[PDB]
């Protein structure tokens, strides 16, 4: 069974069962510290009481987020979501997404909406996000461009393996102002995403 | 202008050109007669020229020591005094001067400076004193006075968790009383973090107190009305259970569950409270389902309700959970947690009731682990190896459970055979070719090679794992443990790039911690501080952190690399551990990533004897390296002598054998004889070292025993205090056979592998190989890796 537990800084030593996944990024050790320094309350993990901490890590995942924007743009941004391989395809990814909803929809956050960036070719994630009530707001061309790739010069060229989806969900207090059904047809540069 | 002088003087001090330092300081002295910073510089320069010529007590104890009267408020003057005191190992007098300086000249800047430097030394007692001085002079500061009182509480919390040995019994109560009263006087709390610290102060500094639990429960439940906090959820759940109030426990769980928190801990406490409230089983089942819907916990809550209400899991609740999760990976652990209450046959019949189409790869894996059906890994993998070509490339294949089970069964033998080790290598390599991203089998391929000493092909695996950041401290121990005696190739990417990039965690990230610690206090992220406080402590005590530096010191010695800078960092690292007043090592290695019962598997598995490293082994290796620095001087040091007493008061010979290899045990006793006994017994000691046999069956010991012999002799050759002619004759003569047998042992090791391959093709190994639907991989490829090692060993 899964219980939602705080992610302590020392739990990073207990994340190998989740971190060896190919698509899960092991961020620089400084980056893990930044999130909990400014926003500790949203930095938590998923734990299994059925897994004894003495013999094996019980952490099944950890969620990193942040709050940015002002006035109408005050929102919680989902940075990275991961689930341990032993606990996939059991809707635990949905639970953590809903966990951010009840946490940020009440005080002291009361954010207007939740947004995140997902690669356009990530059909597995796209179906998961759209299932829970999330809706795509715009396509970020060249979001994952490296230094070699350079800054994108035109929005006419689009690649699913390079562009990222500004992938959103509206809250009740937003009145769907920050979401639109035609978000796929809207294109903007990575620098245009400013909060 | 003050700093610009510092490096110039130190640079001239570093180059031993002390002569003009006095005149230039004298020129600064005549311009600035009242600048005591130059006076501290003079003593610093004096001590560097000849530590044994200048009286520490006369020049440092009376003006600046624990009874020091010369007290100044200049931050730079006090910083340099703290630096010099730390450099002398006088950590108590290092932070004593700042408390006196803040005592004589209290200011918000000086108190802030004292708080920062004491934070560097991990003197959690001092921040408790330092924070209070800031609170009184918070008027000129940038933070409210209420923040500093919490800082004192956090520092008190810091002492309680990690520096409990530094408090006398009356002092613990006084500090406990001080922590609560300071936070009480700041009520009402302004944010969640302030509430957490007060709850944190009460929870651990006032344990088992009835009024403490009620007060925490009351305030946390009040905050639950508008906001949802997981820290307060932990606080309220723990104390309400202590209160033995099922009605409150039911209300708390009901309140949080209604808010959208799908937590089994809430469900279990809701379930436990309802029984003590005599609620019917059906009422709780419908209430949980109504508010939480159909989830993993809700399906398994019924099984928990079955055990609590009937002491056995009913088929209705079990089948409902098995209706959706019979073919899920989490089915294994969830049912295992309740294996003591579930009838196996009743569970077995349900698994046989499902359709064979639903009896997928995951369903059989859940069957295999539950022990419902006997192990059929060979057939099940053959049945489900077709899932390999249809699964996603990034997706992991569960067929590893079948193949690893075979791998585990052979590896559970106490003494794996050469063919047995190679047999598992062949099986996993073909699967890993089919399952490139599966770490479960890929880690075992890594471990299999390291036991055989085959670094180059094993290192080919690590680059595919993309190990970085935290994973370096917890996963580099399969590869970088004792690297100086396994793969001494400086030109290889293994050491030049992979090893060097892995040090950035310790050389850069570890030094960057204090900057992030300061902002957490200033940004009022007090809750993460205590957990982040444990983070730094384990790092300087990390097993990987200490092993890599000591082994590199041997590796630098083996390659005749410069060690003066390397030892300096070791002393700084040793100093960093000492000022934390807790000399210990932190075993952060992740043994569980390979097997669930790896703790039982470490001590019995010769497959991981190269990774069998404990605190005693690590501490000993530090002593040998420290002897290396002291041997050219020929003088016994109190630093070494005191650490020798900290070793167990047993026979030194037996202590080595329980933590170090046989060749290391002989080599360890070598350095003591010259250091302690002036080397009277090397002639018998060196002969015993050479008598250590090197056989082709020693696997990773072959490289280990050769290079340990290679490393120790090169030290004794470069040690110029060896003056006896006769011992000088054997040391060079012993080296002659070591160079000569460089290729004799390797071709024996190379030859021995060939017959093991032939053994694999025949008898049981061959018959299963045909059953495996896998053909033996070519011999020539791994021989080149072994010959590649022999290629590098010759040039050593």
């Amino acid at each position: 069974m899964t219980t939602i537990q705080p992610f302590e800084p020392v739990d990073l030593f207990k994340t190998n069962n989740v971190n060896l996944d190919i698509l899960t990024e092991n961020f620089p050790l400084e980056f893990y510290f930044e999130y909990m320094i400014i926003w500790p309350d949203l930095f938590f993990k998923s734990s299994e009481m059925t897994v004894d901490p003495t013999f094996k890590h019980n952490i099944s995942g950890y969620m990193m987020a942040k709050t940015e924007g002002k006035t109408t743009e005050w929102h919680t941004h989902i940075t990275a979501v991961t689930v341990a391989p032993r606990f996939r395809r059991i809707s635990l990814a949905s639970k953590l997404c809903n966990t951010l909803e009840t946490m940020t929809d009440v005080m002291p956050h009361e954010v207007n909406f939740i947004d995140l960036f997902v690669k356009c070719n990530n059909q597995l994630a796209i179906k998961l996000y759209e299932k829970l009530g999330y809706s795509v707001y715009r396509r970020v061309v060249g979001y994952y461009n490296s230094a070699e790739d350079g800054y994108p010069d035109t929005l006419k060229k689009v690649d699913d393996n390079k562009d990222a989806f500004d992938m959103r969900k509206a809250m009740a207090r937003d009145r769907n102002r920050s979401v639109r059904p035609d978000g796929r047809s809207h294109k903007c540069y990575p620098h245009d995403v400013r909060f | 202008m003050s700093d610009k002088i510092q490096e110039e003087i130190l640079g001239l001090v570093s180059r031993s050109n002390f002569k003009q330092c006095y005149a230039k300081l004298g020129q600064l002295q005549k311009q600035f007669p009242n600048a005591l910073y130059f006076k501290i510089l003079e003593t610093y320069v004096k001590f560097k020229q000849s530590p044994g010529k200048f009286d520490y007590n006369k020049l440092l104890e009376e003006p600046y020591g624990l009874k020091g009267t010369t007290i100044t408020g200049d931050t730079r003057s006090l910083e340099f005094l703290h630096n010099f005191f730390v450099e002398l190992g006088k950590y108590d007098e290092a932070l004593h001067v700042y408390e006196r300086g803040n005592f004589k000249f209290p200011s918000y800047e000086l108190s802030y400076h004292w708080f920062m430097k004491a934070l560097e030394d991990s003197n959690y007692n001092q921040m408790s004193k330092a924070s209070l001085q800031l609170a009184k002079y918070s008027d000129s500061g940038n933070l409210p006075k209420r923040a500093y009182y919490f800082w004192n509480a956090i520092s008190i919390l810091a002492v309680s968790r990690f520096q409990e040995n530094t408090l006398s019994d009356p002092k613990k109560i006084l500090l406990s009383r001080l922590a609560r009263q300071s936070l009480l006087d700041l009520k009402p709390f302004q944010n969640v973090q302030e509430i957490i610290v007060y709850c944190l102060v009460l929870d651990e500094l006032f344990p088992q107190s009835r009024e403490i639990s009620e007060e925490i429960v009351a305030i946390t439940f009040a905050n639950f009305d508008t906001s949802v906090n997981l820290y307060l959820k932990n606080f309220i759940l723990k104390h309400t259970k202590l209160l033995n109030s099922p009605q409150k426990l039911f209300e708390v769980c009901s309140k949080l569950i209604e808010k959208g928190l799908d937590d089994y801990e809430l469900i279990t406490n809701l379930i436990d409270a309802a029984y003590k409230l005599s609620k019917s089983k059906d009422e709780v089942k419908q209430w949980i389902d109504e508010n939480l819907g159909d989830s993993r916990n809700t399906r398994l809550a019924r099984l928990k309700l079955d055990i609590m209400y009937t002491d056995s899991v009913s088929e209705s609740s079990l089948s409902y959970y098995l209706s959706k999760y019979h073919n899920k990976p989490c089915c294994s652990i969830d049912l295992n947690h309740y294996s003591g209450h579930i009838n196996i046959d009743m569970l077995k019949s349900i698994m046989s009731k499902y359709d064979p189409e639903d009896k997928d790869l995951i369903h059989h894996c859940n069957i295999l682990e539950l022990g419902l059906i006997g192990s059929d890994s060979i057939n099940n993998y053959n049945k489900f190896k077709g899932t390999l070509e249809k699964k996603s490339v990034t997706d992991y294949s569960s067929c590893s459970t079948f193949l690893l089970e075979i791998v585990k069964d052979k590896c559970k033998k106490t003494n794996p055979e050469l063919k047995d080790v190679l047999l598992c290598i062949t099986i996993l390599e073909n699967y890993q070719a089919k399952d490139p991203h599966n770490f479960d089998t890929m880690c075992w391929l890594i471990v299999l090679y390291m036991y055989l000493g085959l670094v180059p092909d094993a290192y080919f695996h690590f680059i595919n794992l993309k190990i970085k950041n935290v994973q370096t401290d917890s996963l580099d121990y399969m590869i970088f443990s004792r690297f100086s005696t396994l793969f001494p190739n400086k030109q290889s990417d293994f050491y030049s790039k992979t090893f060097h990039e892995h040090n950035n965690l310790y050389d850069t990230s570890l030094a960057n911690l204090p900057r992030y610690i300061q902002v957490a206090f200033e940004r009022n992220s007090y809750s993460k501080i205590l957990g982040m406080l444990e983070m730094r402590d384990k790092l300087m005590k990390s097993y990987t952190r200490w092993t890599k530096t000591l082994e590199n010191l041997q590796f630098s010695r083996l390659c005749n690399d410069k060690r003066g800078h390397l030892l300096q960092k070791l002393h700084e690292d040793w100093r960093s551990l000492e000022m934390t007043q807790s000399v210990s090592f932190s075993d952060n290695r992740d043994f569980s990533i390979l097997d669930e019962n790896f703790a039982q598997f470490l001590n019995r598995g010769k497959i991981l004897e190269y990774a069998n490293l404990n605190e005693e082994s690590i501490f000993l290796t530090l002593i040998r390296e420290l002897i290396i620095e002291a041997l050219p001087n020929g003088e016994k040091t109190e630093q070494i002598s005191a650490l020798l007493k900290k070793l167990p008061s047993i026979n030194l010979e037996e202590l080595l054998n329980n933590n170090l290899t046989e060749v290391e045990s002989a080599s360890f006793l070598i350095f003591f004889e010259i250091y302690e006994n002036n080397g009277k017994n090397l002639h018998d000691l060196i002969s015993r070292l050479m008598k250590v046999p090197i056989n082709a069956k020693q696997n990773w010991m072959v490289s280990h025993t050769y290079l340990t012999k290679m490393a120790t002799l090169k030290t004794l050759d470069s040690l110029k205090r060896i003056k006896d002619k006769e011992i000088q004759k054997l040391i060079k003569n012993s080296l002659k056979e070591l160079r000569s047998c460089c290729d004799d042992v390797f071709k024996g090791y190379s030859k021995a592998l060939v017959q093991a391959y032939e053994e694999l093709k025949k008898d049981e190994c061959g018959n299963l190989l045909k059953e495996l639907d896998v053909k033996a991989e070519n011999v020539k490829n791994i021989k080149n890796s072994l010959l590649g090692i022999q290629k590098s060993v010759r040039n050593l």
